[PDB]
């Protein structure tokens, strides 16, 4: 599955 | 521009009822139309860029790979042939995917990152620069893919750079930026081994600086150190 | 029309892959396309057309109360002013709305509805004009706002009389059709006895009727009847 | 809350 970026602060 | 007749307050204002409505276009159009005042950014203003853009992308990213999918089935032998539409469909969503591109990068280089001076401004504009190139190497096959490659590890570098000589370990902003450029050495550049290891180094360097913090500082801190973990658990 | 170059066959094919990629603007711009080629719709494609548009409304329409309600709340006794902003935003959202309502009516009138001689095709326009008009109604405050409430309650009417006329009562456009209307009595017509009355009886009658079909036409008709039962616990 | 109108075949 697809890695974590950066979400919304 | 079509929102050049806008008080640029009144933009702002905008903008953050386009977010509570859900209208990412329409907050990206806002923010774009504050941007081309002239005027630098304020920490809350910069965030309301970056909330805006990345939703349009998210979007068109997700569309994409669906499209790749389905065309690249189509390709496998023994599949039946269906005609040009899944290939001149998915250039079409990858056409208007890179036109979002261009225009945040356009807008960083007038003028956004000649004006920014100060740490925390330049390396979120740097980070930025760096995730757009990284999302137009996801859809590059061309004679410019190792150059648009080098454009997105050029920018995540000098950001890096500045944010180890002028920020704490703890910033959230070092702390995404890491988090973005390990997994672009993950997934656009072959690097798993360095991907890991500055996954690993950011998280470590983080823990250890994390007692200087206030209550709200490390709920905010550790929040991203949590997805450099899920990472790490996932990649090893 | 932008659409016009375009073979209808491959627009139906679009149309299923911009569904697949969740892109719904791009969805309803194909089947806007495919009916201006000027022939009938077959049941898949008539049910294309209508997702692909309630999409697009309903996120029009969630983003409208969002800003309908900032906005009623700014009007209250004590709330700072605050400028003509969020009034001009609803103003746009609400003008995009109605244009979109605008757009399907008109393909509805020029001319699917007078070419539709079977009862399932027909009944399944004169219902989506009744929720096209239903969406104008609710946004609607001038002087048009008892005609367009009229226009839809219409629509409405004539699809129950051929509905009941030439349908079994568990078939699930008239059952869609049922409760869409018994919606409109609640919150459009102030008559939340009709309402009631109108749920009910669509629901004893479908009930009654269940063991003439097979499993999956009673799959297909149980779910509808769920909402029936739903609005009537949350009405009584 | 809102009552339920026809969802998505
Ligand atoms: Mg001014
Ligand atoms: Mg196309
Ligand atoms: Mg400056
Ligand atoms: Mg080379
Ligand atoms: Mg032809
Ligand atoms: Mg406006
Ligand atoms: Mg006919
Ligand atoms: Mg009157």
């Amino acid at each position: 599955d697809r890695p974590d970026t950066e979400p919304e602060p | 521009g079509a929102m050049g007749s806008m008080e640029r307050a009144s933009l702002i204002q905008k903008a953050k009822l386009a977010e509570q409505a859900e209208r990412y276009e329409d907050m990206a159009a806002f923010m774009k139309g504050a941007v081309e005042k002239g005027e630098e950014l304020s920490c809350e203003e910069r965030n309301l860029l970056s909330v805006a853009y990345k939703n349009v992308v998210g979007g068109q990213r997700a569309a994409w790979r669906v499209l790749s999918s389905i065309e690249q089935k189509s390709n496998e032998e023994g599949s039946e042939e269906k005609g040009p539409e899944v290939r001149e469909y998915r250039e079409k969503v990858e056409t208007e995917l890179q036109g979002v591109c261009d225009t945040v990068l356009g807008l960083l280089d007038s003028h956004l990152i000649k004006e920014a001076g100060d740490a925390e401004s330049r390396v979120f504009y740097l980070k930025m620069k760096g995730d757009y190139y990284r999302y137009l190497a996801e859809v590059a096959t061309g004679d410019d893919k190792k150059r648009i490659i080098d454009s997105a590890r050029s920018a995540y570098q000098e950001a890096m750079d500045i944010s180890k000589k002028e920020m704490p370990p703890t910033n959230p902003i070092r702390l995404g930026l890491a988090l973005n450029f390990s997994v672009f050495h993950y997934e656009i550049a072959n690097s798993p081994e360095e991907a890991i290891s500055l996954a690993k180094t950011t998280f470590d360097e983080a823990m250890a600086d994390l007692h200087t913090l206030s209550e709200d500082s490390y709920k905010d801190s550790t929040l991203i150190m949590q997805l450099l973990r899920d990472n790490l658990t996932l990649w090893t």
